[PDB]
RNA sequence: UGUGUGAGAAGGAGCUAUACAGAUACAGGCGAAGGAGAAGCGGGA
RNA sequence: UUCGUUGACUGUGUUUACCACGGGGAAUUAGAACAGAAUAUCAAAAAAAA
């Protein structure tokens, strides 16, 4: 595809967001990817997600 | 030259003259039909016993125990066969890339065949010997070990094979006689 | 060796449902495909010549020659070709049982057999060579030790001794003897098949090279003649870049203007897959 | 001669032909030839199921149903007929131990091995299988082989000194074959760089080459435990 | 026990082996045979020498037909150590041959 | 799945359970004795066999008890194996394949008639091993 | 002279015309029972040596289903998504399960045309 | 080597009469050469006559 | 987010209303494997 | 395997692809629910003197 994809979390569920050249420019993809993934950052949603039982031996698959 | 001919495959009805005649034969044909269904025993009634309870059993054990000494003794050599086959790929993925053509080829490779208008590694043409053969260098010890019904047995399965095949010889030596014209062929 | 114009036959004739006849059955594609589904055609219209002493009279002899060889001999030698194609690596011992000492014909098979949970009768079925093809391959292979010896045995007046007495050790040896006349190269089909492929060997990138001794300094030289590097590496790996100028022209220009900048179909087919020996991975 | 042994192991006489080298490494070729029994023998419990089988069969009337027409048919190999009716040199010999598998060996010097050749660039391993057999062995000298693919290889490099010459080492590809039954022994030519050769089993195998030779091709030969 | 070819060839197996080398025969469905009228219950087993005269013919290699046996299509012929704990158990009575 | 592999292979001191014939991936079917009493973690033992077998160089697909058995039928396995193949055989995208989507038949809320896996359809008679992720 | 009138001349001739084509685009929300793509199973002659388009079906995705006449319908409520098979070259249609709400400008790139 | 390569056919076949598409490049060939300068239609007995008064006047 | 669309007595050699209770529906299962050679049987499960 | 079967069943409901209407009929979903009678496939079997 020939772009820049940057992964992140959302709803308790991991995800991607591409990036094309074709759209942007060679030069602007990575830097408009670098700028959303610093939103991420700010916005909390790169934590992954965690599920918890409370009893030894009960897990979720 | 004619400028125009062409051959197909085709088997002369006075050469086969053997067959035929076996084969027309009702009491041979009734023979033949009865040697293919060996039991020939009734099997469309609920009265019908090919063997006693006590009979069956010992044909059991005894299969049991064969099979069961068989394995064994078998198991050891598949291992070997295994290992073996190993190394062969092994030999074959180390050579050079020019020779990797050459270590994928059969035993029997030959050239194709091209049809000329009229008038490497390849050097000899496939022919296995005849003393390899198992049955060429051990019949002589076998045969004074087969049993009555085993000669029996070797008699019917002669008599069978030439019966099959009574022009063997005859397409060896002269070829050309199993040979007619395409428009010859495709107007019988 | 024997010469003659052997020709070719015309093709026989396939047949089809009294059904449909505007459209084209004939687009060649792949079977069961969810977008072009194949015509189905029964085997009840193909034509078929009537039976005679040709068509049914030798298969009973071929017949009554398998009953006199046995058939258990054709199942020994269906299960060893069954499993050969699968232990062509050392295995750990397997039992039949959970506890105790005993064997196994064949991990491999005993595996599979396990797995598939293959019936018992099917087995037995098949070695009474129900159709045509079953009689077609015992007439043309039939011997016992076939994987030896080919077809040489396919007329041989004493073939039954083989299948009686053959073996023990004697068996060992034809798997031995036909691992080393087994195909390793490439199959070009065009059919549907239905199966797992026979194992392909790869094909190594390091190639050999021709060097001579030379006394003018006690030295091997290599026999290639010296050239630029440029040429060097473009005769080794190939054209430098990601692209490059089309071919030239070999044969003389043509008498007249011929309009050869036009592609063969407005529409190109899609590529098709690689098919060939793989690269070897250092190890 | 020597300088063909020389030239066949070491470097120091260069050759009149071009050698063909990988990774520094000199492709080479061997043969094994065998041969198989004499005397044929069965196991205990394929006797003993197979009588009982046929005890069976007799008692239970369940055999094949061989008629008169067909067992009796006039033909130039019969043979057949009823039994009421019949009322009216020790280690270059060839036919050492007919019960076991014997194996090739030759004597380059004062070394047991397998025979040895180098390849010319350009020409196919089986040529040089030909030569090799046709030059060392002997001139009429052709036995059939098993198949076109090697079974077994190894690396063998040369010490610190030598290897300033250009050579780092040498490939050997093992390949095996048969001997025809009623052919002639070997006739080692004039001028041939072996100087014996002798007929051996597995048994005794490991009696004449070292444990570094006989594991190259162990898992190649056959099984006679 | 074996431990070598020559021990392996030689080899003598116990009556416990014999007895784990015995083969069984399992049902599938809950079928009764139309020309035997004899009924069938999935999950339980039988003799291989006393579950069905007929089918045994067929087994051992002394008749062509494969339709001789209605129910033949029922069998799945395993091995007495193959079976679980439970199975030779519940019907070990019942794959006695004393 | 028209693939080719091996049994029980041996690789010295350690034993693979599956190992394939035309690309290098091993698939281990663990069992309950190779993880702790009422827990849901891994031995030192497993995990050192699989330490060394990455550096072998072989690439490993795990398959838990608890995840086969749910699975009771075929065709929530014949899809599972696609996945979980192509999940270890894809070279783009790459990221912890821990995190991942999951959808099976008969397991989760979907359609009948949602398809993965066509009954005997492959593309040019390429068979799965071969097929370039 | 002499000429032969057509049986589909004028005014006998085909009033019901193949409306074969896609027919819902990108980012469209349907629900079970739509038709998504319309087909026909009737297969003209020389197929591989025609300029028109209408010739080459398009293969089913995600959450679709092929009816008799080879047409791909929904299976889900969601929006439709197109996508590009290399391997092919032939599109595939794509069906997202998604509930009923605002289509925001920022979720547009959840359905754009990707090749695989 | 050189050869005499036969002429193509005729088409037997009505088609339409649409427009003459424009050239793609210039050609070029060595020696004399004649060209157009405009499309038009040429016949093959125009052709022909051309061809005859060429080999009469240029000789054998 | 880029597709549907053959009007004029225009061209072409369009054209057939038909089959199946099943080796033509059909669960499960199986299913075609280069070249050379043997056979002269238009045979995949 | 030369393997099974008749589901090409019987009822309740007015929501949906296309749209002059007609013939939902060049031929679309589990209207995923409810009330009967049939056929096919099960699942599990780990730990081998350290």
């Amino acid at each position: 595809n020939e772009a820049w994809e940057v992964y992140f979390y959302e709803n308790l569920k991991k995800s991607a967001k591409p990036f094309p050249v074709k759209k942007f420019g060679i030069a602007r993809a990575k830097r408009e990817a670098l700028l959303f993934l610093e939103q991420m950052k700010l916005e909390g949603k790169l934590e992954k997600p965690t599920f918890s039982s409370g009893v030894d031996g009960v897990t979720f698959d | 030259p004619k400028h125009l001919t062409r051959y197909l495959p085709f088997v002369p009805t006075s050469l086969v003259h053997e067959t035929t005649s076996f084969l027309h034969d009702a009491t041979k044909l009734r023979a033949l039909l009865a040697l293919i269904f060996s039991p020939c025993k009734p099997e469309a009634s609920v009265a019908d016993e090919l063997a006693s309870p006590a009979a069956r059993l010992e044909f059991q054990q005894e299969k049991e125990r064969y099979h069961a000494i068989r394995d064994q003794h078998t198991d050891c050599y598949r291992r070997h066969e295994s290992a073996a086959a190993a190394s062969m790929w092994r030999a074959i993925e180390a050579l050079p890339s020019d020779l990797y053509e050459e270590a994928v080829q059969s035993v029997t490779f030959a050239p194709p065949y091209e049809n000329e208008p009229p008038p490497g590694f390849y050097h000899e043409r496939f022919a296995f010997p005849r003393a390899l053969m198992f049955h060429e260098m051990y019949g002589e010890q076998i045969f004074q070990s087969l049993s009555q019904l085993e000669r029996r047995k070797l008699q019917v399965f002669m008599n069978l094979m030439h019966v099959r095949y009574p022009h063997a010889e005859l397409k060896r030596d002269k070829p050309a006689l199993f040979w007619l014209p395409e428009r010859q062929v495709l107007s019988r | 060796p024997f010469k003659i114009f052997k020709a070719s036959p015309p093709p026989a004739p396939t047949g089809r449902k009294p059904t449909g006849y505007r459209g084209n059955h004939w687009h060649k594609k792949v079977l069961y495909d969810p977008v072009y589904p194949t015509t189905k055609v029964p085997a009840a219209l193909v034509p078929r010549y009537p039976i005679d002493w040709r068509n049914g009279g030798r298969a009973l002899l071929i017949a009554a020659l398998s009953k006199l060889e046995g058939a258990s001999a054709l199942q020994r030698r269906i299960f060893l070709r069954e499993n050969s194609r699968e232990s062509q690596v050392p295995q750990t011992p397997l039992s039949p049982f959970q506890t105790g000492s005993s064997a196994s014909g064949g991990g491999a098979y005993l595996v599979s057999s396990l797995g598939r949970k293959r019936s018992y009768v099917g087995r037995i079925a098949v070695s009474l060579m129900p159709r045509h093809r079953q009689i077609a391959d015992y007439q043309r292979v039939g011997g016992f030790c076939s994987p030896r010896c080919f077809s040489e045995c396919s007329k041989e007046l004493r073939r039954c001794l083989c299948a009686w007495r053959c073996t023990g050790f004697h068996e060992h040896v034809v798997q031995m003897d036909g691992m080393l006349g087994e195909y390793k190269g490439e199959v070009k089909t065009e059919k549907p098949l239905f199966s797992v492929l026979r194992r392909q060997a790869r094909r190594n990138a390091d190639p050999s090279e021709g060097v001579a001794f030379c006394a003018e300094s006690a030295k091997f030289k290599s026999v290639r003649r010296a050239q630029h590097p440029a040429f060097e590496a473009f005769d080794r790996q190939g054209p430098d870049g990601p692209s490059q100028k089309p071919a030239p022209r070999k044969e003389p220009p043509l008498p007249f203007y011929s309009a050869s900048h036009v592609p063969n179909v407005p529409r190109p087919p899609p590529p098709q897959p690689y098919t060939g020996p793989l690269k070897v991975r250092e190890g | 001669g020597t300088s063909r042994r020389l030239s066949l192991f070491f470097s120091d006489p260069p050759p009149a032909y071009a050698l063909s080298l990988h990774a520094g490494y000199k492709i080479q070729a061997a043969l094994c030839v065998d041969r198989l029994p004499l005397v044929y023998r069965e196991p205990r419990y394929e006797k003993r199921w197979r009588e009982f089988k046929e005890q069976w069969e007799a008692q239970t009337k369940n055999g094949l149903t061989l008629a008169d027409e067909i067992t009796f048919m006039k033909f130039p190999f019969h043979f057949f007929e009823t039994e009421e009716a019949q009322k009216k040199k020790g280690l270059r010999s060839l036919e050492r131990e007919p019960e076991r598998t014997l194996y090739l060996i030759v004597r380059y010097g004062d070394s047991w091995q397998f025979p040895l050749e180098d390849r010319i660039h350009g020409q196919s391993m089986r040529s040089t299988l030909k030569r090799l057999c046709s030059e060392q062995l002997g001139s009429s000298y052709a036995p059939f082989l098993l198949g076109y693919s090697p079974f077994s290889y190894a690396k063998r490099t040369y010490p610190k000194k030598t290897k300033e010459a250009g050579i780092l080492g040498r490939k050997i590809f093992y390949y095996r074959a048969h001997h025809i039954p009623g052919s002639e022994n070997l006739k080692l030519p004039e001028g041939s760089p072996v100087s014996d050769f002798a007929w051996v089993t597995l048994q005794e195998l490991p009696a004449y080459i070292s444990p570094r030779k006989l594991a190259a091709v162990s898992a190649g030969l056959l099984l006679e435990e | 026990t074996v431990k070598s070819l020559a021990a392996a060839e030689q080899w003598e197996p116990s009556p416990l082996t014999l007895k784990q080398h015995q083969q069984v025969v399992v049902w599938k469905k809950d079928r009764t045979c139309i020309l035997c009228k004899k009924e069938v219950q999935g999950g339980n087993v039988e003799k291989v020498e006393t579950a069905c005269e007929k089918a045994w013919r067929f087994l051992s290699g002394y008749s062509r037909s494969a339709h001789v046996c209605p129910i033949l299509p029922q069998m799945r012929i395993l091995r007495y150590g193959e079976l679980p704990l439970r199975d030779r158990a519940k019907f070990d009575a019942k794959l006695r041959r004393e | 799945l028209r693939i080719a592999h091996f049994c029980y292979a041996i690789r010295g001191p350690l034993v693979f359970d599956v190992l394939e014939r035309d690309r290098p991936i091993v698939w281990q079917c663990n069992t309950a004795d190779r993880f702790y009493v009422n827990s849901a973690e891994k031995t030192t033992a497993v995990k050192l066999q699989e330490r060394i077998t990455q550096a072998m160089g072989l690439k490993v697909g795990n398959c838990e008890y608890w995840q086969w058995m749910k699975m009771k039928r075929k065709r929530t396995r014949l899809e599972y194996i696609r996945m979980q193949r192509y999940y270890i055989l894809k070279d783009r995208r790459q990221h912890d394949p821990d995190f991942e989507g999951w959808t099976l038949p008969l397991v989760h809320h979907m359609h009948r008639r949602n398809r993965l896996h066509y009954d005997y359809y492959f593309p040019n008679y390429t068979p799965l091993s071969r097929v370039e992720y | 002279a002499s000429y032969r009138r057509p049986s589909r001349a004028s005014p006998t001739g085909q009033a019901r015309k193949p409306h074969v084509g896609v027919r819902r685009l990108a980012a469209e929300y349907v629900w079970p029972g739509v038709v998504l793509v319309k087909q026909r199973k009737v297969i003209a002659f020389n197929v591989e040596t025609k300029r028109r388009n209408r010739h080459f079906k398009l293969y089913p995705g995600e959450n679709v289903k092929v009816s008799k006449v080879t047409n791909l319908v929904a299976l889900c409520h969601g929006r439709v998504k197109f996508t590009h098979d290399v391997s092919r070259d032939v599109l595939v249609v794509n069906v997202l399960p998604e509930r009923r709400e605002e289509l925001l400008r920022e979720d547009l790139w959840r359905y754009r045309t990707e090749h695989v | 080597p050189p050869f005499r390569f036969k002429a193509p056919q005729e088409v037997r076949i009505k088609v339409p009469i649409g427009r003459i598409p424009p050239a793609v490049g210039p050609e070029i060939r060595l020696g004399k050469s004649i060209v157009a300068v405009a499309p038009h239609r040429v016949t093959a007995e125009q052709l022909e006559d051309a061809r005859r008064v060429l080999r009469r006047v240029l000789g054998r």
